[PDB]
């Protein structure tokens, strides 16, 4: 059940939501969100999703918190899109309540939403899928062409949706 | 002006964040500024960080983000906003606290007292990021904040800086000797605890 | 020395009176960019202001769908596409 | 700016106000872009 | 004792006139720009908009993509100053 | 000499602001032609 | 949260002279500190900036609103008031009042 879309960029997930409206604002409501120029997501955690977390361990407190994962390679404080998924490739960040000590955190995840405002659909970049290594894919035929079934999707801070693909 | 979370912690080499949400503005530009006691630089001028620390440190202007830190990074930080020539203005500040566990602390102990007589026993410690507090031991166990109190230890007297670990037989008793230990924790990581010594009554 | 001693002073009073009239020409010349160095950006963002729109008063609009290969990257990859399933089985 | 701000929080209005009461909403007028060329006037042209 | 008022009031006419003479230079200095930039978005804007819109997956529809129309915003922007 | 000397000086601004203002008349000029 | 509150604010101080202004709240729970206006615009924490405040000079106790003006230049003149907060609840705001150089 693990999903397929990359992050756009690089980028070091390390705070909260944040969205600006006009590249010279921030707003935190509809009328500001529908009214604007365009929408730039100064977040760092953009292009993940949010799963649910029970974030278990043994002996720890602090409630379980939520989960923010893409397939991404990791290098030392930050991620970098990568596709061609393998056991390296798995990305996460949650709170799981960790001082200076291993955890040995079991956890469990439920594929629940999305985070990268700005963008107005998911599966139209083959570029960002996730592939093992071969991707499927047709063209037309006959006169026959493909098709995608439409599935709205939740998006995190913004009470909006955004539309996938789905073969 | 407008921010999210002031009180960020943090350990040593790990990210950052600082939310500097602002509202109401046309050609905005974007002021951070670096602080602790003495110490003062600027991060960011122009919506464009500082040459001393864009080699690690990121931009963007609901709030920045370091790749990576120090304890030197932290100290206090302050998103001064304005409109184009202080038609309008704002600001916010944010405190910062890199996360250090302390070490195996320094001790005090005379070894020898008279009874009586007056003993002071402390301990002290580096690594205290945030500062890392101190609770004594006798004979390995803990020794309380006061000893009034049904603790079989009322009969002795002592007063403490457990902070700073200025415990103090006053006045010390034959019965006080034993085996002494300062126990160093700031909230975080595993606490240091310390070498323990006599004190000969 | 009191026909000198106001106009000492109405020179440096009209210093104060004439960089305003300079500050508010130079107020709104530079304005009148403001107003117009963007308004130029919403035609480049011409479909995403009117489908980012209607999706939030509240339509179903559904653009996404096209058939035609007119990119010249759509075909180009249609020839690569026939052109690998052609070899590989 | 009021214009830019209107723009987008006009039609929304005028088609959440209009489906308050229940109409046929008429899904190409409800947008205008026309009308908003009321800039054309509210432009310096200093000089 | 008319003499300094007059040194110095040659003299409030010379640089305030000055800076009336700069400002006019920006007048048009700024205009040509706010015009030339016109020539590059007249087919630079156009290759975004469409580069923007395929990163979605929209329709293209390649007539309307060239305005050619509001790109008449030189009609205003231009001069016979008389 | 003020009334021969503070005369003459002012004459020199007075003289360069317009000229000044005649290059700004003549850029419109052949800005217009380069705009046309 | 803070309530509404208090302020001491003389008037008119003379030019050149010194002037306080103080904001002050009872309900502060955690302590509601105080952020200074003149005019609605927030004040500075410092003069010191291309702030339009540069002429100017004041410190602050912003957690006692203790505003300065030492010394009070002419231009200091405006419409001070403070906006007390604890961080939780909502900014309170205290009246509208002005002072004079
Ligand atoms: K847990």
């Amino acid at each position: 059940g693990w999903p397929d879309t990359t992050i756009p960029e690089k980028l070091t997930p390390a705070g909260d939501y944040a969205i600006t409206n006009k590249s010279g604002n921030d707003i935190t409501t509809a009328a500001g969100y529908d009214g604007a120029d365009v929408i730039v997501n100064n977040t760092n955690f953009k292009g993940m999703y949010i799963c649910g977390s029970l974030q278990r361990a043994w002996g720890d407190k602090k409630i379980s918190n939520t989960a923010f994962i893409t397939t991404a390679t990791k290098v030392d404080n930050a991620i970098e899109p990568s596709n061609v998924i393998d056991m390296t490739k798995i990305a996460v960040y949650q709170d799981t309540h960790v001082g200076k000590e291993v955890q040995t955190s079991d956890d469990t995840l439920s594929l629940l939403g999305y985070t990268g405002i700005g963008e107005q659909a998911i599966g139209s970049d083959r570029d960002r899928v996730v592939r093992i290594s071969v991707l499927p894919e047709t063209g037309a035929r006959g006169g026959n062409h493909p098709i995608f079934y439409k599935n709205s999707i939740k998006l995190g801070y913004v009470i909006r949706s955004i539309d996938v693909f789905n073969s | 002006v407008y921010t999210s979370e002031p009180d960020v912690r943090v350990p040593e080499d790990k990210p950052a964040k600082l939310s500097c949400s602002y509202s109401g503005f046309s050609n905005p530009r974007v002021e951070w500024k670096f602080a602790h006691g003495d110490i003062t630089s600027l991060v960011c001028y122009k919506n464009k960080i500082t040459a001393s620390y864009a080699d690690r440190v990121t931009f963007s202007h609901s709030g920045i983000t370091f790749h990576s830190v120090t304890r030197k990074d932290t100290g206090t930080y302050t998103c001064m906003v304005s409109d184009d020539g202080g038609n309008t203005y704002g600001e916010v500040s944010v405190q910062l606290t890199v996360l250090v566990p302390p070490s195996k602390p320094t001790v005090h102990i005379p070894s020898s007292a008279t009874i009586g007589s007056r003993a002071v026993l402390t301990c002290s410690e580096k690594d205290g990021s945030p500062p890392s507090e101190y609770y004594w031991f006798k004979d390995g166990v803990r020794m309380p904040l006061e000893p009034k109190g049904n603790r079989a230890f009322s009969n002795s007297s002592y007063s403490l800086n457990e902070k700073t670990g200025e415990l103090v037989f006053d006045p010390v008793s034959a019965w006080d000797t034993g085996e002494y230990t300062c126990e160093a924790q700031n909230g975080y990581g595993m606490p240091m605890r310390s070498e323990a010594v006599r004190m000969e009554a | 020395a009191q026909q000198i001693e106001l106009d000492k002073a109405a020179l440096g009073q009209q210093r104060e009176l004439a960089l305003k009239r300079m500050k508010l020409d130079h107020q709104a010349l530079n304005n009148q960019v403001e107003q117009f160095n963007k308004i130029l950006e919403q035609r480049v963002q011409g479909p995403i202001q009117s489908v980012r729109l209607a999706r939030a008063a509240g339509f179903r609009v559904d653009p996404y769908s096209y058939t035609d290969q007119n990119f010249y990257d759509d075909q180009l990859n249609a020839i690569r596409l026939s052109y690998r399933n052609l070899f590989k089985n």
